[PDB]
RNA sequence: GGGGGCGAGCCCCGAGGGGCUCUCGCUUCUGGCGCCAAGCGCCCGGCCGCGCGCCGGCCGGGCGCGACCCGCUCCGGGGACA
């Protein structure tokens, strides 16, 4: 009482498993080499860069070139405790990534400049 | 009424040009992958090609009825199992030191196995029924074992199965089982299964050894030397009488 | 034994026994792939004789060359 | 214009109220309404002939 | 088509197992218009195409 | 292989019809459409009333015919030669 509808003979879907493994293969999970210290290396102090924060209500920070622009806003929202309204990215001719953070409008820019000692 | 005469019969033409032809039966049609397509022309080969008579005298197979008395008679000499061989052990090692028990005293007959062992106590002639497998997928194990309990004057019979000869003893498969004691209530089924295996195997071994078989052709060319016979009597047979 | 038996057979290659076996053997082996895991030896005999025990972890692969 | 606009379009303005609407011109649509009927018109008359063809003989 | 002297013709049937239009590529016999009924098969009447 | 008949013929014929070879698996005035079954038969579960429930009404499912059966090469063309 079963008959071959098609007539091509396809492999039958059998039942495999899962890893469910005896031993783990490394003993410890790898620790997070990407923190929020390690990704955000120094502020510049260069005078166009503190044009740009007295104007634009930014930030610029050089960053670790494996980062992701969701990666800076965390970072800087956990180091500092301050809002972000972007991330802005580029890459320099010297290997490093240049960050211009944009910051929201209720929190000032020269008044985190001087928290963070540049001026 | 409980009929209503919305419901419209509209029958479907399963014809050339007309409406779709529905899902039937195609397993004559399916492309079969390669070891099953082998397997099957391997087995149509082997009606096709003329067979020697050392491996066609492995479809005369003992037959059901003496199939079944044979399966009920070595059932009572099946030997032990696995951890019936623990309890085996452990009887008599309670048995050594406790009742001042030396034991020489008996061990109950068993079966074999191994064509090696069969084929030892066949040339002791210590066996009294072999029993062969017909479908052993190597048939160079079991060639010369008919001729040679044929030979010896022990009694052969073949059996389907290696996997239900092999399920006699508690192991998969089993090629070859030897009778080598039975006992006082069960000797004289076994005399009359003797003769009735020696009544078929050893006493037209001659007739087996002569039993050429083969060239049996597909039922494709069989269909069609048929016609061309009937058409040859339909031609000149009425022309005479 | 048996082996001794079997031996002999395998010798004996021109009956029409073993021509019959070669040939159905040889179509059949000639039908597969190049190169394949066989799990028990068609050839027992000589398996033995050159080392084969039965037994957990020796395996056997039937394989075609191109002769000449 | 452009295929991935469509996406963007509402639905009325990609096709017509109209059966084989935004698929099949009007003319078309119509000739083949009248072909189906005329053929199966003619298979019933076929389908008659036939029936008195198996009533006669 | 490029590199033949030949006209081809898009000829569409049903096919008769599965809901399915299927296509070909005949090669059209000369007097063949389009919208014409190209039969196939043993019972076919002998007419052009 | 025979069930199916508008059928083409043979034999017997009691003029109902049975066996035998063929026609087919039923489409040609047209740039339409065609799938995921209709119908019948046999069963099963839940609710209500007769209560002897394979009884009656509602809702939900299964199987077979419809879509014949048996087979050992998927069909053909070569083939002991290329």
């Amino acid at each position: 009482k079963k008959i071959r509808t098609s007539p091509t003979f396809r492999r039958p879907k059998t039942l495999r498993l899962r890893r469910q493994p005896k031993y783990p293969r490394k003993s410890a999970p790898r620790r997070n080499k990407l923190d929020h210290y390690a990704i955000i290396k120094f502020p510049l102090t260069t005078e166009s860069a503190m044009k740009k924060i007295e104007d634009n209500n930014t930030l610029v920070f050089i960053v670790d070139v494996k980062a992701n622009k969701h990666q800076i806003k965390q970072a800087v929202k956990k180091l500092y405790d301050i809002d972000v309204a972007k991330v802005n990215t580029l890459i320099r001719p010297d290997g490093e990534k240049k960050a211009y953070v944009r910051l929201a409008p209720d929190y000032d820019a020269l008044d985190v400049a001087n928290k963070i000692g540049i001026i | 009424k409980v009929v209503n005469p919305l419901f419209e019969k509209r029958p479907k033409n399963f014809g050339i040009g007309q409406d779709i032809q529905p899902k039937r039966d195609l397993t004559r049609f399916v492309k079969w992958p390669r070891y099953i397509r082998l397997q099957r022309q391997r087995a149509i080969l082997y009606k096709r090609l003329k067979v020697p008579p050392a491996i066609n005298q492995f479809t005369q197979v003992l037959d059901r009825q003496t199939a079944t008395q044979l399966l009920k008679l070595a059932h009572k000499y099946r030997p032990e199992t696995k951890q019936e061989k623990k309890q085996r052990l452990l009887a008599r090692a309670e048995k050594k030191a406790a009742g001042k028990g030396d034991v020489p005293t008996k061990r109950p007959p068993v079966l074999r196995a191994g064509v090696n062992t069969v084929t030892t106590l066949v040339e002791n002639k210590k066996a009294q029924l072999v029993v062969i497998a017909h479908d052993v997928d190597p048939i160079e194990l079991v060639v010369f074992l008919p001729a040679l309990c044929r030979k010896m004057g022990v009694p052969y019979c073949i059996l389907k199965g290696k996997a239900r000869l092999g399920r006699l003893v508690h192991r998969k498969t089993c090629t070859t089982v030897a009778f080598t004691q039975v006992n006082s209530e069960d000797k004289g089924a076994l005399a009359k299964l003797v003769e009735a295996i020696r009544t078929n195997y050893n006493d037209r071994y001659d007739e087996i050894r002569r039993h050429w078989g083969g060239n049996v052709l597909g039922p494709k060319s069989v269909a069609r030397i048929a016609k061309l016979e009937k058409a040859k009597a339909k031609e000149l047979a009425t022309k005479l009488g | 034994g048996a082996y001794k038996y079997i031996q002999e057979l395998w010798r004996k290659k021109q009956s029409d026994v073993m021509r019959f076996l070669l040939r159905v053997r040889c179509w059949q082996y000639r039908q597969l792939s190049a190169l394949h895991r066989a799990p028990r030896p068609t050839r027992p005999d000589k398996a033995r004789r050159l080392g084969y025990k039965a037994k957990q972890g020796y395996v056997i692969y039937r394989i075609r060359v191109r002769r000449g | 214009v452009r295929p991935k606009v469509l996406m963007r379009l509402s639905k009325t303005k990609k096709h017509v109220s109209r059966a084989y609407g935004g698929s099949m011109c009007a003319k078309c649509v119509r000739d083949r309404i009248k072909r189906a009927f005329l053929i199966e018109e003619q298979k019933i008359v076929v389908k008659v002939l036939k029936a008195q063809a198996q009533s006669q003989k | 088509d490029p590199g033949r002297g030949a006209p081809l013709a898009k000829v569409v049937f049903r096919d008769p197992y599965r809901f399915k239009k299927r296509t070909e590529l005949f090669i059209a016999a000369e007097g063949i218009h389009t919208g014409q009924f190209v039969y196939c098969g043993k019972k076919a009447q002998l007419n052009i195409g």
